């Protein structure tokens, strides 16, 4: 897919991808 | 590839 | 009385031959490193992945002993950092007393982390407190697992060494990967994980991902708007369509519970008496293949459902699955699948906005998807005009829309057409005729030069 | 008659105020720089659009003369960075000799720069020669157009002086920022400037066709395409908004343009035996001309008429003078993207994902803007969306955004119980209405602001 | 019951936005930070005046709940950088156990600071010793105060949380801004913040004598003196604004202060054993206190009486809070030079004259600013004039300026044909009158402009 | 025929022993440099007083003799950089045809330079054309002085040989300090002043100031109120107290005519025909001592003046005079004036921005004045207190205001008090006794050490 | 004296010293 | 020197 910032390392505040 |  | 736990950690040396991600016909310069490891019972070594990682030879030192002995790499897990060895033999085990694991540290606890320097021939140790219990990332961008924080600064070559109790019992592994003066600790449950793990599959399957996208509800009236009663959830905003979410969950729904334990406004939950953490650490307690049950709200409605927990599917991998990256070499265009360690290698230029925002912001479709780039051509008279193309992403061939590089390869050998075809990202087209690409394969690779058209794993026969 | 010649070249002082382009109901920190200009005729001063950008006020001072004048910019083309200037006197203009545009210079021909050094106030001169003749880049506005290189440097407050024949003709504008390296503007790009601004009493601008190219430098390749000769340019894309997406097609092998051949490289017949670009020709046509086009499509040949238009941008590097648009909205400030703003807080806090969108993406259609929210000024109505900076909005309540004006009109519209905002991460932002009509005055009488709107979001819109 | 400890220690989110000190009608980029607070009973919070600092909106999160509150700054003593916060829920409160405060700590004494690391919102705790006490420079606000030093190094986001005893008990506050060295501001210093405060219901802040000192480490210098025994202090300036001005004189010696006596070096005793700085029992008075000092003067022995003020900045640290104050007058801007002022441009643009005054030269009277020329908006009326920034001005139409609002005054009242501004250089800037009066709307309408002042210069005039 | 003008150019090879300032007792590191000097008739050699600066010893090669031949420094004038040099002899000399000096160029004539690069036996050349004629500084910060700017870039051991014209005749000297592509050439009537002021006085006596610090009328307002008509004038802001002005002009005059050359807004003038020219170059073309009729406009009033024309007097000196600077120690406390060299040194910090001011914003109050500071105390039982002690200007002397330090000098041998007493610029004051200073005084200079407690120039008498 | 900046080079704009 |  795409428009997502897939790593939750280059993204911040307040969205986060769930798991280990 | 340009743009012309 | 003491020293028989220092007794128990045993220095690390291991000779490194990693694989060029740039040339993938070739390896990088061989080197040999230090680091910590140490028993944990039976016949096993307990140590860092990456102390370990692309061992030509593993070899370990007992404390106060001159030999050095020779060991075997067991199990390895990536995204933990942790890495079983076997030693041989029955000298080196003599008299050991290996190490137990203690159960998980409060804040302020003693901690004393045990190693072996870089350089010297001494045991080190450090003592602090637990500073932090968070959840953390333990590889670059791979996952993110409970990890204890400690007072004191820890040398590379001192993980992987114990993390210790005041009462002697093993806490965790020490981390660093070599302005801080705080060190890292991976915790005994993550290292349980890692080892039940082990029993049940003998091999590592990993730590699940919910595969979701969450965003906190801290407004009142997004909240209002959601439904959502008091101060809970988090809103889902995007899934993974690889992971069995997104044939369960919703844009717009808001995760609630999670096996009956509340979600908050933040991503938190109730961990121990007085303490909360991280939505993320329940998920993560669970193995691959796990079913968590969530408490949901779609529309208005409360809802319950099931999830099926996989690791995350990397479209672009950190981990290049060990071993050698493949590649496919055709009227000397050059295709490799784009990795991260390719990009770290190539640096930031000749990558590109567009590619890189590929591998920041792109999921995968199906398992098995990945992106297949050319990353250099070279030159020939079959391929003039193609030279100077560096790092483009191949979607099409003859008509065809690639979905690995095993794919490629596959239909490279099935082509009886014309020409080859190859679209790029670009919308640019790289044309070539078959019977002279073929002609030019041996005079292209030896002049260059290069051992073989393929890396073995393509050589194998192709699916669906 | 030498010094006759440098009476012509005048100083210019000009004072710049930018917008702030995060929130653009503020300015910049005005500065003041110096640059050059000389006379073309009438009563026209000519100089780089760039020495007189965003100005507040502009001085001319006339050689072997102390006072300064007011001079008003008459016209700017922005894309080859030329600008017209008046000054009212009959002071200055008293005793002029303006000077003749020659024609465009071989290499090899003697080439003198004519301009003011940064400082000191007395005019200066550079000898060289024309190095090279190309197209090149213009001022990151990007339009490319002819371009002549000299042998020698050019002090950056030299551009816009004149550079020199040795018959004293002007052939072109001095033009540089901040090697050994000059770069003039040749008479024929400014000579175009002119006739376009001639006509319409203002400035249209350069056209294009509207097409992404690749050279066929491949013999396989060519035989694929049934390209009767080596020969040709194939067609990649087509931007929507231009002409030619009525005509053209991806797949299309473009052959001759107004009957000159174009090569297999980008090339086509320059003058005598010299070979130019293929952008040459484009360049040298007028908004609203019709060009003819012979291709190659399947594997037969064919004849077509585009109109020809300048560039319409996504993403402007221009902003058209003066105030850029803005909404807020319960403190969530709403402008477009430009390239301005793209370097105020430069590359970062921007990210990948829109960086790129301002480096790649086309327009869709005329009009159509990438909206960003800038930032959000704290207040209790946005409480948790605080931070979340620089991010695009895609629709608003249900509706995709098609600019920064449409957006304003499905506000004012809206009536309904929550604003609610979709950004481009599936990021959502919900308020509610009434509590943001209620906090508005407070936001802006606080934090604190002209208004709630750029003047032109007023006007009634459109379609 | 550890944990209960930790519960009374919040994580402290704060959106800033502060005034540009060039145009102070605009703000600068408001941006948000984490810090942290603790209980100290009554509602109250206790955390690092920098936290808050030109606060927006303040959010108060408890450990181990995930809910924001919102908290008010309740007061702010900036030379101690300490401020108190309180918050209306009834949730928060809600089960609370607020910490007691400690003794002054000895060396090598057990400390643990807890406090929210910046990221992950999870509490975190360092422990080491007391490595050093001393007096220490707070804030660049400057007022010295007693200090702990500890053996552990602190994450911005940490202060302003506690420091701990082994008994559990506060021994002060984490400061650290962004070595393994820790700052705590100590309780005693906390302590006399609250007592300010808790008269006045608001904060006077710590005294200073107004007193130059020179040690006697040399015998030569004593005996010259006529100094008894190897003690006191030498004063080389006094001043104007302090009471001691009245009272003591340049050439004084200083030997006992509240009978305590000043050692020879700048010490006096501490506690038991202990030696400290001369400073520290300054420091220990509140305002208005008077203060017996023994003085050697002349050879004679003598007694005096001081009353003990705030130090009277000539150039403010602080601004305290909001908006500072300006004129325009034809596109020029004046403002008070301030330290928040100096850095924005930092160094440069200032000039080494006007920085050097602003770290040298004292009040000469209560009230007393140094009025700066910051920039000048071009226009007509003040062509020749533009560049021209950050420049001191003394004298308007022949008369001292004593401060911004003086000058707010003499302005208002001039009815004179030209406006005569005198600058440090002696640089003179002449202006029209009425030529001023009526571009000023044109000026602020344009550049553009809330108002032609800052709201206080408005207020009747003073003397 | 176009080979002979080089053969009047010279190299220069000279030896550098400069003066240390940090500690004037002593002198910097010895180091030989080149550099380039030209036959200008008789027997005399021109070149770049920066060339021959601090001259050791100072060689001069012929081009195409192997030979090194040997040189003297007849005159140098810092300000303007240029030296007179002889040489010795008959053989040297043999068959020499020197250059004659042209009058000065228009913009746009064509300029070649020619002198001896760093490196290398060989002689080279630039040309180029004559960019700029402008007013410019030849020394740091020392004065203003006419100069020609060229289009092309000049090495560093190419000054200070010959700038020529198209017809062989030499308009200046090049002139480079060692991101332009600009040359420097002081032209030949800078030349000529410092010619003529040598045959004259036989001595270099300096290109004269007005003394004033002028500011421009561009404003219609100022030219209003200050009665000027037209656009002419430059408002006097301020007066240099050691010079004749001052006694004649006052601030807020306006000075309109010089020598009868009416003065623009700006501060140009009428220089050649179709050209206007900065103020400053008519005052720099006359000598030290002249007089200049000046046109006023004070209050209202037009007015006719004359005023001596003198060289600037600097407070903190660039130039030193040359030679050694000036020390005096007491008790282990070193003193020296202040002077810009010292700066330069010690470097930024250290100096202080209270002292840095007073070197910027400060101009001598009568001639003689100087600065003096006490750089470092050599510690010792008698100064106590006072090590640590840095930089700092000394004010009196047992109560007395210190003039220079020839004064301060004067003033410790006159000293039969029981004390020294020192006040500095904070207010600071350190008291010395005088019989154990004495005492301590060989104990001190031995130790740390120095050969003596004075610089020479300090036992000379003192007069006034 | 003082309030000055004596050398040409460290002032700028319309403020110069007059001489060589 | 100290301010006190």
């Amino acid at each position: 897919x795409x428009x997502x910032x897939x790593x939750x390392x280059x993204x911040x505040x307040x969205d986060x991808w769930x798991x280990x | 590839x340009x743009w012309x | 009385h003491d020293a028989s736990f220092l007794n128990a950690v045993v220095k690390v040396y291991c000779t490194h031959t990693a694989p060029d991600y740039s040339l993938p016909w070739q390896k990088q310069r061989q080197f040999t490193s230090t680091g910590s490891a140490f028993m944990i019972g039976d016949g096993k070594l307990l140590t860092n992945a990456h102390c370990v990682e692309h061992d030509t030879q593993v070899k370990v030192k007992r404390r106060g002993d001159d030999r050095k002995y020779v060991a075997k790499v067991l199990v390895r897990g990536v995204d933990c950092d942790i890495a079983l060895l076997s030693v041989e033999s029955e000298d080196f085990w003599k008299g050991a007393e290996p190490l137990r694991l203690g159960h998980l540290p409060r804040l302020q606890d003693s901690v004393t982390v045990v190693g072996y320097p870089l350089g010297g021939d001494t045991i080190s140790v450090t003592k602090g407190v637990v500073s932090r219990i968070e959840v953390t990332s333990y590889a670059h961008g791979s996952s993110d697992l409970l990890g204890i924080q400690i007072d004191a600064a820890i040398n590379p070559g001192n993980s992987g060494g114990p993390a210790f109790n005041d009462q002697g019992e093993c806490i965790g592994v020490a981390f660093q990967v070599y302005t801080e003066n705080i060190g890292y600790v991976i915790p005994t449950t993550v290292v349980s994980h890692f080892l039940t793990d082990y029993e049940r599959n003998g091999k590592y399957t990993g730590y699940p991902c919910l595969g979701v996208l969450l965003q906190k509800l801290e407004n009142p009236a997004l909240r209002e708007c959601l439904k959502v009663p008091t101060n809970e959830g988090v809103l889902v905003r995007r899934v993974e369509p690889t992971s069995d979410a997104s044939k369960v969950l919703k844009e717009g729904d808001v995760i609630v519970s999670f096996d009956d334990l509340h979600v908050g406004c933040e991503g938190t939950v109730p961990f121990r008496s007085s303490e909360r953490i991280a939505f993320r650490y329940l998920i993560s307690q669970k193995f691959a293949g796990d079913i968590a049950e969530i408490g949901i709200i779609r529309a208005g409605e409360h809802k319950k459902v099931q999830v099926v927990l996989r690791p995350r599917v990397h479209l672009v991998p950190y981990h290049i699955d060990g071993g050698q990256p493949s590649y496919i070499i055709v009227a000397g265009l050059v295709f490799t699948p784009l990795s991260e360690p390719l990009i770290e290698e190539e640096c930031e230029d000749t990558i590109g906005l567009k590619l890189l925002t590929k591998a920041r912001y792109s999921v995968a479709r199906f398992r098995g998807e990945q992106i297949v780039i050319l990353s250099q051509v070279l030159a020939n008279e079959v391929n003039i005009g193609y030279e100077d193309m560096n790092n483009q992403q191949v979607l099409k061939f003859n008509g065809i829309p690639i979905r690995n590089i095993h794919h490629l390869a596959h239909l490279i050998d099935m082509c009886k057409d014309k020409y080859l075809v190859f679209e790029f990202e670009d919308n640019y087209v790289a044309v070539l005729e078959r019977e002279a690409s073929n002609s030019a394969s041996l005079c292209i690779l030896k002049d260059y030069g290069i051992p073989s058209e393929r890396s073995a794993d393509l050589l194998e026969p192709y699916v669906d």
